[PDB]
């Protein structure tokens, strides 16, 4: 349906109608909004490509590429799906504390640095993964590592450190 | 006619119906110096005429050579 | 009594600062935006102060051709 | 070889001479001016100034007595900026083609290859956004021919400037190829 | 009239006024030439033919 | 003519670079060979007709 | 360059209150004015249809150009009015270059130049003027829906600002709220036009819609009759603005109550730019193919203004006594046959339409500054007629009426052969310049099948050449009912006038009356340049006419 | 439907009116908010900024025209004393 | 038309126009008067996008099939909101087998 923001809508309009069997089937992401910005950084260090090479099929096939992407789309939520069930094998106590964390902090990850950094210790650790955020400004600390977060409601204790793969 | 004649001349006009109109005598003689002004410039703006005559002529040459294409060209490809 | 600017012009801004302050230093703060754009942005980049790269406001999708992925397959679900 | 020199749709405008650019840098406009350029812009400069003093003393204004001098410095800034603008104009018109530029088509040929061969970006790097570029290319191609009624510049450093860039790439291809055989025979 | 929603086209969202000005200062920046000058003369005009000077 | 030549073939570069979806924007070399060849057809032009009448 | 003359002048009359300072910042609006020509004469160096500048909101064409000079230099003539001073004194001692140039003359120069006249004391004048012409350039070079409507509303709302700078007449504020509120209601009309195309087309840009027409001319869904409909809107509010009947009630009002210096500039720069911007318009949205399309083609209106045009214009003027109102409907009638010569839309048509638009220019140009050196010359004149004496701004508009101009043979010659040469153009007598002009048109619709419009316009030529003869017959049938001011010439009163040399010292005293009172030179000179180019057009005329043909082999070449 | 509605409301105030300048003044500026009006809504249709700007630009000249208006209309009332139109 | 839409990314026919200015472009010349002829559908799409006539036609029949094809059949138990409300939910499982009627 349109992609316009809607201003007097009252009701929803659901089909009941599945899938036609001609296209393979896959489960779904289960996780909600705060579990996925937790692990969105793990997401793309693992399925940048995948990510990447859906965006691409859909770009290379311009208007119709809802259909003719379909495969590459299936291949993304497996991607995402391995990291999701991955983070519940070996970090779940920290996963959940970070994702609670930005429930009750407007989602925004300035708001819960101690919680993200013991999970980013816990998932370098088990996974091997690393939260990257690219083209960064050279000649400063990146802010997702400062001792010190100016936007933050309640201040960042000292003895929590940032995690930096390797010290 | 010629442009330079004419623009000079033209000049030599411009002043007579000048003091014409001012109702000024014509041909006083401290100031016959304004009808070689008038004419240096009838004649200046001529030679200006003369090169932009040039011009359109070769314009208006190719114009019409490229209507003689337009007409060749789209003959040629109906005689299939 | 007053000064003129194309006579004197030192003297003209001084009488300005003094007696046309509001107006005078308007001009002032005004030249200074044009001073500004003009003089910082060379130092800044001769202290190594390098402007930040922009942020993504689209998708940002990575150019040549597509990188023929194999994993995470129907077979796999 | 960056295998797209055209990369953007341009206007193709039916001139005599060749096209340099259809957006040259004001730099690149100052610097490849031709002294004459210089004798026209003065001459038009003091022309505005002088043809109000000329005024003046053939048909008084009767005006008191700072008028003048008042109206002298208007012509005066009027002469300045008209002034400029057909010197910036003369020289630019030779970049759009619309002026003979064979001087002008030798020195690009050199600059722009001079900078290929030292793996310059061909038209320089820009703070700005490719899109913001792109609007800024846009609005200054072949602006000098809407000088009459509104003044434009390019400052910025866009690669979008009508040509096709194979020949300055080409062209220090067969220069790097000349050199190498020089050096591998001595 | 139905609608659904967008991922990719909702990344950063802009107001209406902020898309306004995407565009208002760069693209269609002649415009913006324009209504200076006709406030301009809306302003020199008035003036000149209300007050008496001085 | 009833054929419009765009003054303005710029616009086939307009559109917004932000929050664009993938595949929203259509494949345009098509459109950018026609303008190839046509700078490079008038390129040719001027370069046949000052060189054949400066000898 | 317009930009940056605007901006300077505005910051110089800004600070100053002066208005003995006007004259001089006159004086520099012409040579302002002059850059500008040297800037667009050096735009002229390509062949293209146009070049969209500017993001697309604007374009560039040799047409464009050319009108961008034209305007400029029609700008340049106007201004002389309020750069020099009506009369000037000149002695055969003071005449040549030595004197002119290095000597000097004083005496009391107030009383016989008007130093302190209205029209000289206006600072913000000449600023105006260039507002009006800002926007009258950009009407030419408009590419975008909301351009055209910027610009016109530049150009429209200076005009009502001209009308309304004489604030302390009665006519001239009349006539000002007459132009606001019937050119508000004009605007509307305009505003009406191009939202209704952008509302069915989702697009600006002219070429779009020029495109989307283009494809529909062929001979389901979606018909496009919103183009022919929109713009048949669109062209009543610019009839409007060039007082097409039946919307011309407003032009003789306005025109006779503002002063004459104002509707020199007034009834000349805005055709100028609207009838240049239509021509492009009716090129592109033209049907080759006969189709239900040019059923409802837009160009009827102009067929049916140019009609009416051509009988109200001719007919209505026969019974006028008010010169101006004279002269408002006798441009009526000649916007009847430009408007012909655009509705036909072809080769010949349109070279036609391009000649007769620059020449009627000119013309009645030189019939505005005839009007206003007459008036001038009656200084050294008085009357005793009971009718002159209840006039109505007898300072700003000094010739009112046609029996004012009884006997002007007997005090000016030449000024009535002018005022004759320039009027038997208006007619359409060869050889002069209006004859060649009338007769493209009559020879682009005679070759294209308007025949029926043709003998119409034959017949009213000669109806509106009765009121055209009057004006001839009012001049030099009749004895003067102006005779010499007694005054001026009464052997004892003179006045002293000193030549000085570079270091002020006297060279001579003279004694001098108002025998010695002349027309300034700038007045005398330019009527004699254009009564000379009427006169002489057909020794004179490859280059006019070829810049015609080269121009409309452009706009239909390919 | 509405943004013809009020067009009228503009137009029907200039059938109506032989004595008011000011509701000649007025009705303008119905007829201005009817085509102003009339964007909007299709802007909103068609997901174009376009519209909404170009919406802008007719406010900004509606206001000028609004002061060129009332300031002519003052220009005409210092000299006449009456914004009547004898009948 | 423009491509600059309400929420700051792109307008929604802007890709229809573009279709329809490449295809006049590249298919209409001087040399050939027809081209042009292929820009016909094209801008059928182009004026449908904007307008939305032909599937508000479409939609408009399709609607008046299915309400009487869907008003005189048997209806067994329609499930209420609440059940719809609660499908796909994870300790729901009863209300949406009855929905989905498996
Ligand atoms: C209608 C009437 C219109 C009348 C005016 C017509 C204007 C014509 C067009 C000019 C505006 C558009 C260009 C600027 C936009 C832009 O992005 O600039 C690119 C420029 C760099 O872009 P880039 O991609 O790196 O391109 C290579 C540069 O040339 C390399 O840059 P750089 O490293 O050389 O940068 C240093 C440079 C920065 O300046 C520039 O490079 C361009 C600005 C020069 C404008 C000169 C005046 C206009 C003539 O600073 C200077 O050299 C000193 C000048 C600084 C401003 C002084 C005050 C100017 C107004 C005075 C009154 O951006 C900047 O540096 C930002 C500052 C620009 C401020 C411009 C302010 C103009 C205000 C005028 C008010 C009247
Ligand atoms: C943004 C606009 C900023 C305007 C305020 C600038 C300050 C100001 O009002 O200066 C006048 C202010 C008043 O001085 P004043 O001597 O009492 O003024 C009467 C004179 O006859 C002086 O009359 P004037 O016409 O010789 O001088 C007025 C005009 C200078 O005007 C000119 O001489 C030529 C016009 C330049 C236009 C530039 C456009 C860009 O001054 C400016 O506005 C210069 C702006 C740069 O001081 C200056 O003259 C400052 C000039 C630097
Ligand atoms: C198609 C058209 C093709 C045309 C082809 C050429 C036809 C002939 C054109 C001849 C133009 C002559 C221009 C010079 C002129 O009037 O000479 C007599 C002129 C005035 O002598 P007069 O008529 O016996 O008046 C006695 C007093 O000067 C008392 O005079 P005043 O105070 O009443 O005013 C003096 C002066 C006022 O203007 C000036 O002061 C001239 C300033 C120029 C800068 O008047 C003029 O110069 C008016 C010229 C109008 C030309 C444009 C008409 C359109 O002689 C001079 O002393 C002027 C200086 C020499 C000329 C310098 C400037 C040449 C270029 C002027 C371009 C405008
Ligand atoms: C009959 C009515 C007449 C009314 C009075 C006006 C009469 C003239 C009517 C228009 C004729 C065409 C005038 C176009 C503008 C001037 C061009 C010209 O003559 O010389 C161009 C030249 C161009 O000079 P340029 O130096 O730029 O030329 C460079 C190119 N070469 C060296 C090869 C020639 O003059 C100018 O500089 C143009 C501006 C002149 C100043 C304003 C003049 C207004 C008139
Ligand atoms: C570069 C220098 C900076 C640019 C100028 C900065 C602005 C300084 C103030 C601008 C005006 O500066 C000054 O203000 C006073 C206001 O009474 C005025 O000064 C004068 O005004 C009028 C003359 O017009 C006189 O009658 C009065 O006696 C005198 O005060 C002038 O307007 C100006 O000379
Ligand atoms: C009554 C009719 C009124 C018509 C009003 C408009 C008239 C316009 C007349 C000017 C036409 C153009 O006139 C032109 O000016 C330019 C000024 O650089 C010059 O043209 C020249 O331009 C450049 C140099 O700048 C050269 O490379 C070019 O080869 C040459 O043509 C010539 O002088 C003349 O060809
Ligand atoms: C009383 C009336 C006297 C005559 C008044 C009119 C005279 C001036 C008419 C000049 C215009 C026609 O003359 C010609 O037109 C063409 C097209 O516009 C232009 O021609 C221009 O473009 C070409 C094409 O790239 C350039 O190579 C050429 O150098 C340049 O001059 C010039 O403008 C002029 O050379
Ligand atoms: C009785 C009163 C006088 C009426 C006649 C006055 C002079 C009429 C001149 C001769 O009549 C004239 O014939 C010629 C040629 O047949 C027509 O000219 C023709 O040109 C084209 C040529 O393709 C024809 O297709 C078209 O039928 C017609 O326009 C003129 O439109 C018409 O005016």
């Amino acid at each position: 349906m349109a992609t316009r923001k809607p201003a007097f809508n009252q009701h929803v309009l659901l089909d009941t109608t599945p899938l036609p069997d001609s296209i393979p089937k896959v489960k779904e992401i289960g996780a909600s909004s705060a579990p996925l910005l937790s692990a969105s950084f793990f997401i793309g260090a693992r399925c940048k490509d995948y990510n990447d090479d859906y965006m691409q099929c859909k770009n290379e096939n311009p208007g119709r590429g809802e259909f003719e992407c379909l495969k590459e789309g299936r291949r993304v939520t497996r991607c995402a799906r391995s990291v999701l069930k991955d983070i519940n094998t070996h970090c779940l106590e920290q996963f959940r504390a970070h994702w609670q964390c930005l429930d009750n902090n407007n989602q925004q990850l300035w708001q819960c640095r101690p919680a993200e950094w013991k999970l980013n210790k816990c998932v370098y650790e088990n996974l091997k993964l690393e939260k990257v955020i690219p083209d960064q400004p050279k000649n400063s600390t990146p802010v997702h590592l400062r001792q010190r977060q100016i936007f933050a409601h309640h201040a960042i204790p000292p003895w929590e450190r940032p995690f930096i793969p390797g010290q | 006619v010629n442009r330079i004649l004419f623009w000079t001349g033209f000049g030599l006009a411009v002043r007579f119906w000048q003091l014409g109109i001012e109702m000024r005598p014509f041909f006083n003689r401290k100031s016959l110096w304004a009808y070689p002004l008038f004419g240096g410039v009838g004649a200046s703006f001529g030679y200006w005429l003369q090169s932009i005559d040039e011009k359109q002529t070769k314009m208006l040459e190719e114009r019409k050579q490229a209507i003689l294409e337009k007409r060749a060209r789209r003959a040629q490809r109906q005689a299939e | 009594t007053t000064p003129r600017f194309w006579s004197t012009p030192l003297k003209y801004c001084r009488w300005a600062a003094r007696e046309r302050p509001a107006l005078f230093f308007s001009v002032v703060i005004g030249a200074l935006g044009p001073v500004t754009l003009a003089t910082v942005p060379p130092l800044r980049r001769l202290i190594g102060d390098v402007d930040a790269a922009p942020i993504p406001l689209t998708y940002p999708i990575p150019p040549g051709p597509r990188k023929q992925l194999k994993g995470y397959d129907d077979d796999t679900e | 070889t960056p295998t797209q020199t055209y990369q953007f749709p341009s206007k193709t405008v039916k001139t005599d001479y060749p096209l340099i650019d259809n957006d040259p840098h004001f730099t690149r406009v100052i610097r490849y001016a031709r002294p004459s350029d210089y004798a026209h812009g003065l001459a038009a400069a003091a022309a505005g100034p002088a043809a109000l003093w000329l005024m003046e003393r053939i048909s008084p204004s009767q005006v008191g007595r700072g008028g003048f001098a008042k109206a002298m410095r208007l012509a005066g800034f009027i002469g300045l900026a008209g002034g400029f603008l057909y010197f910036y104009q003369r020289s630019i018109l030779r970049f759009y083609g619309m002026s003979e530029n064979a001087r002008e088509v030798e020195m690009d040929m050199r600059e722009m290859t001079d900078r290929v061969k030292a793996g310059l970006p061909l038209y320089g790097e820009s703070r700005l956004s490719p899109a913001m570029q792109g609007v800024a290319a846009r609005q200054s191609r072949y602006s000098a021919l809407f000088f009459g009624v509104m003044p434009w510049f390019n400052f910025v450093n866009h690669n979008q400037h009508g040509v096709d860039t194979a020949k300055y790439y080409q062209q220090a291809e067969r220069e790097l190829e000349a050199e190498r055989l020089a050096r591998e025979q001595a | 009239f139905i609608t659904s929603k967008i991922w990719d086209g909702a990344l950063a969202e802009n107001n209406h006024i902020s898309s306004i000005g995407n565009i208002m200062y760069t693209n269609y920046n002649v415009w913006l030439i324009l209504a200076s000058f006709i406030l301009l003369l809306a302003m020199v005009g008035a003036i000149v033919i209300t007050i008496k000077p001085r | 003519s009833r054929h419009i030549e765009l003054k303005y073939p710029e616009v086939f570069s307009h559109g917004s670079p932000f929050n664009v979806p993938a595949g929203f924007y259509p494949n345009l070399d098509h459109v950018i060979e026609h303008y190839r060849k046509q700078h490079l057809e008038e390129e040719e032009r001027k370069a046949k007709k000052l060189a054949a009448a400066a000898a | 360059m317009i930009m940056i003359s605007i901006l300077s002048l505005l910051l110089s009359t800004s600070v100053t209150l002066r208005r003995d300072m006007s004259i001089l910042f006159n004086r520099i609006s012409i040579i302002a004015l002059a850059y500008c020509i040297l800037h667009d004469t050096m735009s002229l160096s390509f062949i293209s249809k146009g070049i969209g500048l500017h993001g697309g909101l604007l374009h560039i064409t040799n047409l464009t150009q050319i009108f961008h000079i034209f305007i400029f230099i029609i700008s340049i003539l106007i201004l002389q009015l309020t750069s020099f001073y009506p009369r000037k004194v000149w002695i055969p001692e003071y005449s040549s270059l030595k004197d002119i140039f290095f000597n000097k003359i004083l005496y009391y120069r107030t009383k016989i130049i008007n130093k302190m006249g209205e029209h000289m004391k206006i600072i913000e004048y000449p600023l105006i003027l260039l507002f009006v012409i800002s926007g009258a350039v950009f009407l030419i070079s408009t590419n975008d829906l909301v351009s055209i409507f910027l610009s016109i509303e530049l150009q429209s709302y200076g005009l009502y600002l001209l009308s309304t700078i004489y604030r302390n007449s009665e006519l001239s504020t009349t006539g000002g709220l007459i132009y606001f509120l019937l050119g508000g209601l004009s605007s509307c009309f305009i505003l009406l036009g191009t939202s209704l195309l952008y509302v069915n087309s989702g697009t600006t840009s002219l070429d779009g819609l020029y495109i989307l027409n283009s494809i529909s001319d062929v001979n389901s869904w979606y018909k496009p009759y919103y183009l022919n409909f929109s713009l048949l809107i669109f062209s009543i509010g610019f009839l409007f603005k060039v007082s097409a009947a039946p919307f011309h009630f407003w032009s003789p009002d306005v025109y006779d109550a503002i002063p004459t210096i104002v509707t020199t500039f007034v009834a000349i720069i805005a055709k100028i730019s609207i009838f240049i911007f239509l021509l492009e318009l009716v090129y592109y949205t033209n049907s080759n193919a006969n189709s239900y399309l040019s059923e409802f083609s837009w160009t009827y209106a102009l067929l049916i203004s140019s009609l009416l045009s051509l009988i109200i214009g001719t007919v209505v003027g026969l019974t006028q006594f008010r010169i101006k109102r004279l002269l408002a409907y006798s441009t009526i009638s000649h916007v009847g046959f430009i408007l012909l010569a655009l509705s036909v839309s072809s080769i010949e048509s349109t070279q036609a339409f391009i000649f007769y638009l620059i020449q009627y220019s000119i013309s009645n140009l030189n019939a505005f500054f005839i009007l206003i050196t007459i008036g001038f010359s009656l200084y050294g004149y008085v009357t005793n007629n009971k009718e002159y004496k209840s006039l109505l701004d007898k300072n700003n508009s000094p010739i009112q009426l046609i029996s004012q101009l009884k006997g002007y043979f007997y005090i000016n010659p030449l000024l009535s052969l002018s005022l004759a040469i320039t009027i038997f153009s208006f007619v359409g007598v060869p050889p002069l310049v209006g004859f060649f002009a009338k007769q493209m048109v009559l020879s682009a619709a005679l070759d294209n099948g308007y025949i029926f419009l043709s003998l119409i316009a034959i017949i009213t030529s000669v109806i509106g050449a009765v009121y055209y003869l009057n004006v001839i017959k009012e001049i030099f049938f009749y004895s003067p009912e102006h005779e010499v001011n007694p005054v001026l010439n009464e052997s004892d009163s003179n006045f002293s006038l000193r030549i000085l040399n570079e270091k002020n010292v006297l060279i001579r005293s003279v004694l001098l009356k108002g025998r010695n009172i002349f027309i300034s030179s700038p007045f005398s000179i330019t009527i004699s340049i254009i009564t000379n180019v009427i006169l002489l057009f057909i020794f004179m005329n490859k280059e006019w006419l070829s810049m015609g043909t080269i121009l409309v082999q452009i706009l239909f070449s390919a | 439907n509405i943004t013809l509605i009020l067009f009228l409301i503009g137009i029907l105030g200039f059938v109506l009116n032989r004595k008011n300048i000011i509701l000649m003044l007025i009705s303008i500026e119905i007829m201005l908010l009817s085509i102003t009006f009339l964007i909007l809504l299709s802007s909103l249709n068609m997901d174009d900024i376009i519209g909404q700007t170009y919406a802008i630009y007719i406010i900004v000249v509606a206001g000028a025209e609004s002061a060129i208006g009332l300031g002519i209309l003052v220009a005409f009332y210092r000299l006449r004393g009456s914004i009547a139109i004898e009948y | 038309a423009s491509g600059y839409g309400l929420n700051g990314g792109p307008s929604r026919c802007f890709p229809f126009w573009q279709e329809l200015l490449a295809c006049y472009v590249t298919n209409s010349s001087e040399d050939n008067p027809d081209g042009k002829n292929k820009c016909i559908p094209v801008m059928e799409d182009y004026y449908e996008c904007l307008h939305h006539r032909k599937e508000a036609a479409r939609v408009r029949a399709l609607q008046a099939a299915y309400r009487e094809a869907e008003a005189k059949k048997l209806q067994e138990n329609p499930p209420t909101a609440g059940q719809i409300r609660n499908l796909g939910l994870l300790n729901k499982e009863e209300d949406t087998k009855k929905v989905h009627c498996a």
